[PDB]
């Protein structure tokens, strides 16, 4: 009894994806640059904090 | 109620960090 | 709330900025907040007898931004628990100057449950037998976790009162995920074995193997297909999944909304494919992690029971039961060996993410009826439609958009798990979605300027 609802959902999703505004190469590059910058910020701040605190944790503990 | 700013929050976080460090140091010296 | 105000007025509060903090200064304060969170994550608790026991809450360390045996052992549990408790009390009509009292109540309840969670963590035997630690050591650990939870609440308030670029939950979860990926990429920690020095970071290992080993091709293939430490294929898969999630998160349906109350402000209302940004992932990960920890405790204490055996069977990864079919396969070869488990996992991930997405649009107030009511309140209409047919258009778009966004984000999580990417599917999806939220905040501020 779920065949018809599944087919209807597939059709609706296909029509939505066809009607969505897919990113182009300029938008993709802008979002990729922003994500890379944010990832670099958070990840490298955490990385350097961990490096700093490894000897500190060794000394105190 | 107490209405602190961002700099007092940073200072109190650093003070709690230092308090934990001094707890570790005091335990290390006691042992 | 009149029986709680005296205890609601005894905790610190963050003062609202007089002016509107600029984006650059908000970025600086977000960086300072995450730096404080990380520094506390790297500082161990005092009183730890031993951390040799396996972590009971290892599966919550990603969704709670926690770190075992440190000041952020509880992670963002204060924020999450206070929010859920206040929402549940609102649903029960018990809870309701009003904003300040609400914030004081949420802080007090979050701190009470922080004390309770510290007690639970201590009693789990995580740090040793609590009888052996003693009342003094257990109380010291509870005090440290209590003050650390207070600091987490203050940092979340700093972020959400206008000093930062969002909430503590998203910032700290994404910060921990990015730290994990960068650590697995650049760790200087060498793991000595029969061969020799082997840096735990994939890129550092690649450089070391190229510089030291004579057989360069063997060094490259090793550095790409290490099965003991992070791969270079793992980082390549992480970058590829980053790119795919970035591409699929820019999908949007652009409704040409017109205005009727005041004319001449033609605009666009975007209905994103990822209608609920990483909410299906958060809910699915919370469900699976809670099931994992409950099954692990039940197996440890009540072993041999039938219901425990069907709930889960552990080695510590699950090998049988409900928790096994809720676990990503170890590798593609694991999928080949057991295809039924892979199919069950894929179906569970997709269906659970879609169900969570539609339930969240029905709960959080982003349903088509709610959006139609917002349009009516703001006097907004669709350019090529009527004012009474707005709800029909939203019913056409938004429910399917939410269902397929959950389906796609679950599919991306499954793909990241299958590719063996660093940080798994949950971590990658959460990190990308949170950084996209920050990017959206940036572009909104730029458009305002
Ligand atoms: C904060 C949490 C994780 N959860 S969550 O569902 O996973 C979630 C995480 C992140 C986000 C964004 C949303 C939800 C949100 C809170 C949900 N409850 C709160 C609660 C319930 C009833 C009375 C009081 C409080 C219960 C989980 C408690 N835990 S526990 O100590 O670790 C823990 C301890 C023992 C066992 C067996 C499992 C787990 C702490």
């Amino acid at each position: 009894q779920f065949v018809e609802p599944s087919r209807q959902f597939v059709k609706d999703s296909i029509r939505l994806v066809k009607r969505c505004t897919k990113p182009d190469r300029k938008e993709f590059q802008k979002i990729a640059m922003a994500t890379a910058i944010g990832f670099a910020i958070m990840g490298f701040i955490g990385f350097f904090v961990k490096l700093i605190h490894i000897p500190i944790n060794n000394i105190i503990v | 109620g107490l209405k602190v700013g961002p700099v007092p929050v940073l200072v109190m976080s650093l003070l709690f960090i230092a308090s934990v460090f001094m707890l570790h140091i005091w335990g290390k010296y006691t042992r | 709330l009149e029986v709680i105000k005296p205890f609601c007025v005894i905790l610190p509060e963050i003062q609202k900025p007089e002016r509107k903090i600029q984006f650059k200064e908000k970025v600086l304060w977000t960086a300072i907040t995450l730096f404080i969170f990380l520094v506390c994550c790297q500082i161990p608790l005092f009183g730890i007898m031993s951390s040799d026991s396996a972590d009971p809450f290892y599966w919550m360390r990603v969704i709670l931004a926690s770190n075992r045996g440190t000041l952020m052992e509880l992670g963002i549990s204060p924020i999450v628990t206070s929010g859920l408790i206040m929402q549940l009390l609102a649903g029960a009509k018990i809870i309701e100057k009003d904003r300040a009292l609400f914030n004081g109540a949420q802080k007090l309840f979050g701190m009470i449950i922080t004390i309770g969670q510290s007690i639970v963590y201590v009693m789990t035997g995580m740090y040793g037998d609590p009888s052996e630690m003693g009342a003094g050591i257990c109380l010291l650990i509870t005090i440290q976790l209590f003050v650390a939870g207070l600091i987490v609440l203050l940092l979340d308030e700093l972020l959400q009162k206008g000093y930062g670029l969002g909430s503590g939950i998203s910032l700290f979860i994404a910060t921990n995920i990015c730290e994990t990926i960068v650590w697995k990429a650049f760790s200087p920690t060498t793991v000595n074995t029969g061969r020799g020095m082997e840096f735990e970071g994939a890129i550092i290992a690649l450089f070391h193997l190229l510089a030291t080993r004579t057989d360069k091709v063997r060094a490259l293939r090793e550095a790409f297909y290490r099965q003991n430490l992070p791969n270079l294929m793992n980082l390549i898969a992480t970058i590829f999944v980053f790119a795919v999630v970035i591409y699929f998160q820019g999908f949007r349906y652009e409704l040409p909304i017109r205005s009727t109350k005041v004319r001449g402000q033609i605009g666009i209302y975007p209905i994103k494919l990822f209608y609920t940004s990483n909410i299906p992932i958060i809910l699915q990960s919370a469900l699976v992690s809670n099931l994992y920890v409950i099954s692990q405790m039940l197996s440890a204490r009540f072993s041999g029971n039938l219901l425990v055996s069907l709930l889960g069977t552990w080695s510590a990864y699950p090998v049988g039961g409900l928790c096994y079919y809720l676990s990503p396969p170890e590798s593609f070869g694991s999928v080949l060996e057991d295809p039924v488990h892979a199919v069950v996992y894929i179906v569970f991930m997709l269906g659970s993410c879609a169900f969570f997405s539609k339930t969240w649009i029905e709960v959080s107030g982003s349903s088509p009826r709610d959006i139609a009511k917002q349009f009516k309140d703001q006097g907004m209409v669709i350019n090529g439609k009527r004012e009474t047919s707005i709800y029909r258009e939203l019913k056409k778009i938004i429910p399917t958009a939410a269902a397929f966004g959950g389906l796609c984000i679950g599919a991306l999580s499954v793909l990241a798990d299958f590719l063996g990417a660093i940080g798994s599917g949950t971590g990658i999806l959460l990190a990308v979605t949170i950084i996209y939220q920050y990017f959206e905040i940036f572009v909104k501020e730029q458009s305002e300027v």
